């Protein structure tokens, strides 16, 4: 008697496996990757980007923008104390 | 001869090993197999056709 047809019937080894799954992910996310990032934010120059650039880079954990920052709000209250005594 | 036939099946049987889908199909290339080989032992057993009018 004549063989059957299932070898050549594939259309549930299409879902059949797990990286299916994983493939109809990676086509759309991999395929609409962009060769490096749009930006990552550093700078812009609106002159407080700049402020960010040297010091809230993503590599900087220096402590210079809070020694600064810090140094900022000294300055304001010292003032401060002239202007109410 | 029935042989080439049979050689590309057996071949085939092993990659059919590499198909999962396979259920009644070894049975259905088994079974033609059988029959194939019934009849060659029964082309090989064959008489000849009629009575020698010579000798018998």
């Amino acid at each position: 008697v004549s063989t059957l047809i299932p070898p050549k019937v594939v259309s549930s080894k299409n879902i059949g496996s797990a990286p299916n799954a994983k493939r109809i992910a990676n086509v759309v996310h991999f395929y609409k990757s962009l060769p490096q990032g749009p930006a990552p934010a550093i700078k812009a120059n609106t002159r407080l980007a700049r402020y960010k650039a040297k010091y809230f880079d993503g590599d900087n954990a220096s402590g210079k923008p809070l020694w600064h920052f810090a140094l900022g709000i000294i300055a304001f209250g010292y003032s401060m104390e002239y202007y109410f005594h | 001869a029935k042989s080439a036939a049979n050689k590309l099946d057996w071949a085939k049987v092993i990659s059919s090993l590499r198909i999962t889908g396979s259920t009644a199909t070894q049975l259905s290339s088994f079974k033609k197999r059988n029959d194939e080989a019934r009849r060659q032992l029964l082309e090989l057993q064959s008489q000849p056709t009629e009575v020698d009018f010579s000798h018998y």
